[PDB]
């Protein structure tokens, strides 16, 4: 039952710090070093530096030091990962990985689930709800626009849940203003229209913003 | 640093394909090079390390061969629970340094995008701002140009894009483009146009209308 | 790294200071140019420490008339190519290929080579368990990625709880041009042992079996020459 | 409930006096096991003791002076000569001549050990504290034979000092004390029942890298 | 917030087997050695053996062999004493406590709060309770509590009003195997005609509680 | 094994005394013996190690002394929290072994006891067993000596005895010493008596009963 198990998602504004915990369990936590593996959203790894929990020393990289710092409470066999003067490139699954002291152990053989931390000036805003609205000129396409909401996530469902084939519901963008969108859509039969009603319920829990928006033929 | 220059960067195969993923060193570095599966919303898994020794539990169906500067992640025969990220990652020196990562996605039939656009509702034109949606639906590959225009104008740094992952059952992706404008700048012109490239069409695909009507 | 390293060879001073700017390292008390790519003759990396500047601070130093356990240190005489000129000395003797002395001291009409190794460690007891066939896949591994030894010049590896053993043997013709030396090998191996790794920015040896970490409590090294010395 | 000899267990123990007896492996000497047994008598016992571990070639050079079975005398010292080839040797055996009127003392012997970088904390104090407690406890050596510690992390220095004149009969020697010390840093105690050395400082479980030993003899050398 | 956490009491017949768990934090467990001490009733401290965590290895001593195992969990920071045939001088106090690998550190440091183990075959009894009634200016008066098991029985006087003069004895362990013990009290004499002296005796293993009027005959 | 001779097994002080206690070796140990505190229901605390050593947060009044076979720990001034039991232990080999106990208690001026004897109850005969008591109430020292005697014959084996801790507010001892027989053998005598010795009684006091008076 060899685990690193980390601490939960973060949300933090701009010019704030973050603590990451990475606590190991089923195995001597002195026996191996603590790596910190950067992953940007949509991006890859990126190795930020490691502990040696034998002799505490922290190595860090050019692109990560100064306001990273890591360090170890061995006596509950925790290795931490802290951030301070946070920003929003910091926003990213940080992953403690285990390796060894020397090169030929270093790679990583156990890892932690990652933490995610955001970091937005933005406050809790629930989304607005637009209707993208099937062409009057086969196959149709409908769909409601869920736009400038804060933070993640926003879920989508058609017609309470009866409507599912053929539905895409897009993975978020951050816009320029620090504010989610996405778009949910769907295909259709072009005769469904005005015979079947279409409605998208949108809930953002963190608002508790609700809404239901039928979707009609201008 | 040693970089690691990571080939292909995304490859389509079919499950009993031979997959093979390079990953060349930026100087010498021994045997020492590892490579590492990922899966969405998952901790990367090691595979192999020192270049060709397989970690405890790793199938024989993934392998590793290579030294000095050029080194090869081979599956054998691609399974289905193999599409995935892969990262070469060299364990020669500090600092540690990862490739850029190799997507291995589902090959399966071209299709070409069936092509929607939606002009702004009035309700948001009310609040100031116009968002214009094309639809690019269930195509494939995933390669594809969508290029906005606004009284025959190239529209540059005011979209933003989205794509699915493979659907789970056409292996097909699906993708939107938003054109976001204030109101002013929206009532400034008629023609609202998204063109679409993709080699499922044998001509690009234009979509179309005109602000109002 | 930022700057330039020299990752088989920390005993060298590296600088921006080579052709188009490229990277150059040069050997520590020799000068000597340095593949940094591939390990460094044992004999000169002698002379580099040998050269090393030492800050005793509040330690202190050997009396000149105290007598050790060993046949004593010193700054050896290298050929052009880093080996071991034959005869070391106002007295002298002949040393083999890893520098070792083969023949009574005097006042050498060949480097005999050494082409047998064997190296015995005994690790600290531990409740981890390991098999023969775990210990000679990681002792095979380590030597070449760390060391870039061919593994075909380890020619056995023993183990009886807890005393690990290690064979290595090459003779000169079985050395490719540029192969790497058991008796480099060798010296490399033990002073990463002696917790002292000469590479730079690799870490220590940190031996594992099964990702399990060995302490190796005691180590002898055998040297088995061509011809056999002359006392 | 048996007989064992905690000062060393090179040894075969039974009940046999008037009470028990231990006996030097490989000499058959009768062993004092309240004080430290002489190193020539203990290199006789080692000498004396494969499965698939392999032998060195007999022609086999070593980076040392080689090890040999000593000739002791009726009080276990080494004896001045050892021996075709012959050489002079100090009381720790080391040899001192070139290959005997006296057995000359080594009055000195510094101790140059190198510990592993660790993250417990420990200054020389510390240091001097436990390593004068261990030499005392463990290796039986009276508290004056300590002369000095010295510390430069990552080195450790013990310098052990013993005239001829300060030497009481009975006394534990520094030679003794360091070849017992030597041996418990290679992972080999010569005790019988007192565990391994286990060194901690302020604390800290410590590593031992790397172990040199100088000896300086009452008579300088004559090479 | 370094600390060895044991098990609870335990109560077993003879014939037996009881496993003590050792729970180490605060600490790296493979870098110190776990000791087991028994302490009998009444008696002083005896070291059982002890477990080397990094090797594994236990060693015993020639009164705990055999029926002892020492072993570990290490992945859990954990060490058991199991002990098995038991018998009633195996009724004791079991400590775990740590201490090194060589004897320069066999002093213990850091020690377990202790678990009981009681080895007995008797039954679960409620105790009889019988006045130690005031002799015909002070005067002692009593109750006597017999033939209980397990311990503990609680007394108390007047429910607790009084207090002052009050000794309840501990428990002695009868040939029977069940125990016996008095609580006492002296009192003014002259307050032996109008004071009521009620002893209260609570036996919770039995669900006994008895209130017992000491009256002068 | 080592053997520990531990002396005294008690002692009586005040606060402020100094307290010295001794351990005796059987063989040479160096000075590999550690003194223990230990309380009531509690497990001991370490306070010295390699016989002078003062182990961390330990008070500096306690210190240790000695090598070879002789050790001695001292209290340099004795405060409340010090009436307890220690113990010595020897660390020299295994098996560890430790003296018997040394138990600090608090000095008072000596207390003569108050004797009180109690006959069977009549509840208690008619279930089989007499219980005869005889108490000793707030007494120091501790030392006393109590015998019973039915129809004057010395009785032995067939009683128990009990005492307190020493006395929270008076610093006194009281004991308890219960002769049990079976109700036949009860009635096979008439005097029941028991004979208390202590040192603060000028002679020995003895307390008696006739049965069925
Ligand atoms: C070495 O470290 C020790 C332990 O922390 C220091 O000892 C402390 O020193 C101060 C000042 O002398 C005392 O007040 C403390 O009581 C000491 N504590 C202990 C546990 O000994 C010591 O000063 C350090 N020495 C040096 C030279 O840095
Ligand atoms: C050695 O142990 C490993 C790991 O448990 C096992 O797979 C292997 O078969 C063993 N080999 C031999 C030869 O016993
Ligand atoms: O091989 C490892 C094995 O060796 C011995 O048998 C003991 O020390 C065990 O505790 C340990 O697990």
């Amino acid at each position: 039952q060899v685990q690193l198990q980390q601490s939960g998602s973060e949300l933090k504004k701009p010019g704030a710090s973050v603590k990451v915990s990475c606590k190991a369990s089923g195995y001597t936590f002195t026996n191996y070093g603590m790596n910190w593996v950067k992953q940007a959203p949509g991006q890859g790894l990126k190795w930020m530096g490691w502990i040696n929990t034998y002799t505490g020393e922290p190595t860090y990289t050019d692109d990560f030091k100064g306001r990273f710092a890591f360090s170890l409470d061995t006596s509950v066999s925790t290795a931490y990962l802290q951030i301070s003067s946070l920003k929003a490139d910091d926003t990213a699954v940080y992953f403690c990985a285990r390796g060894g002291f020397g090169s030929s152990y270093w790679y990583f053989d156990v890892w932690g689930q990652g933490s995610l931390v955001t970091v937005s000036s933005a406050s809790t805003k629930g989304p607005s709800v637009f209707p993208l609205a099937p062409s009057s000129k086969g196959t149709a396409a409908l769909g409601c626009l869920v736009k400038d909401y804060f933070p993640e996530p926003v879920t989508v469902s058609w017609n309470s849940g009866a409507l599912t084939s053929g539905v895409h519901t897009f993975p978020a963008v951050l816009q320029s203003s620090g504010l989610y969108s996405l778009s949910s859509v769907v295909t259709v039969p072009s005769s469904s229209l005005g015979t079947q009603t279409y409605i998208c319920n949108v809930n953002h829990k963190p608002s508790n913003t609700k809404v239901d928006k039928r979707v009609e033929p201008k | 640093d040693i970089q690691l220059t990571q080939s292909p960067s995304s490859l389509s195969a079919s499950v009993g394909d031979r997959v093979s993923i390079t990953c060349k060193a930026s100087q010498d570095v021994s045997i020492a090079v590892a490579w590492y599966q990922q899966k969405p919303g998952k901790a990367p898994k090691l595979l192999i390390y020192s270049a060709s020794y397989r970690y405890t539990g790793v199938p024989d169906r993934f392998s590793g061969s290579g030294s000095g500067t050029d080194f090869t992640l081979t599956i054998s025969s691609l399974q289905p629970e193999d599409f995935a990220v892969y990262y070469c990652q060299q364990h020669y020196i500090t600092p540690l340094t990862f490739g850029a990562g190799t997507k291995v996605e589902i090959k399966r039939t071209v299709a070409a995008p069936s092509v929607f656009i939606f002009p702004p509702s009035d309700e948001q034109l009310k609040s100031g701002t116009a968002s214009v949606v094309c639809l690019l639906n269930n195509f494939y590959p995933r390669e594809a140009k969508v290029q906005w225009k606004v009284d025959n104008a190239l529209q540059s740094g005011n979209s933003q894009e989205s794509v699915t992952e493979q659907d789970s059952k056409d292996s097909t992706y699906s993708l939107s483009s938003t054109l976001t404008l204030s109101k002013a700048d929206y009532e400034k012109h008629k023609v609202y146009a998204c063109e679409v490239t993709h080699q499922g069409l044998s001509s690009p695909v234009t979509k179309s209308f005109n602000r109002g009507e | 790294q930022d700057n330039c390293t020299c990752p088989t060879n920390k005993m060298t001073v590296c600088s921006p200071d080579g052709p188009g700017g490229r990277c150059q390292c040069r050997a520590l008390g020799s000068g000597m140019a340095v593949d940094c790519s591939t390990l460094t003759s044992k004999c000169l990396l002698l002379k580099a420490r040998m050269s090393a500047p030492k800050n005793a601070r509040t330690l202190v130093r050997p009396s000149e008339h105290a007598l050790v356990d060993n046949d004593g240190l010193y700054d050896p005489d290298c050929d052009p190519e880093g080996r071991f000129k034959a005869r070391q000395c106002s007295v002298c003797w002949c040393v083999n290929s890893v520098g070792v002395r083969r023949t009574d001291k005097g006042d050498c009409d060949e480097l005999v080579r050494t082409h047998h190794i064997l190296i015995d460690l005994r690790h600290r007891p531990t409740a981890g368990a390991f098999n023969h066939s775990d210990l000679d896949a990681e002792l095979r591994r380590l030597f070449r990625e760390r060391y870039r030894l061919h593994p075909k010049f380890v020619a056995a590896v023993h183990y009886e709880q807890p005393t690990i053993q290690i064979e290595l043997r090459q003779q000169t013709s079985q050395k490719a041009a540029g192969d790497v030396d058991i008796g480099d090998a060798a010296y490399y191996f033990e002073r990463d042992i002696k917790g002292e790794s000469l590479f730079q920015g690799r870490g220590g040896l940190d031996l594992r079996v099964r990702g399990e970490p060995l302490q190796v409590e005691r180590t002898l090294i055998y040297y088995l020459d061509e011809i056999p010395p002359k006392f």
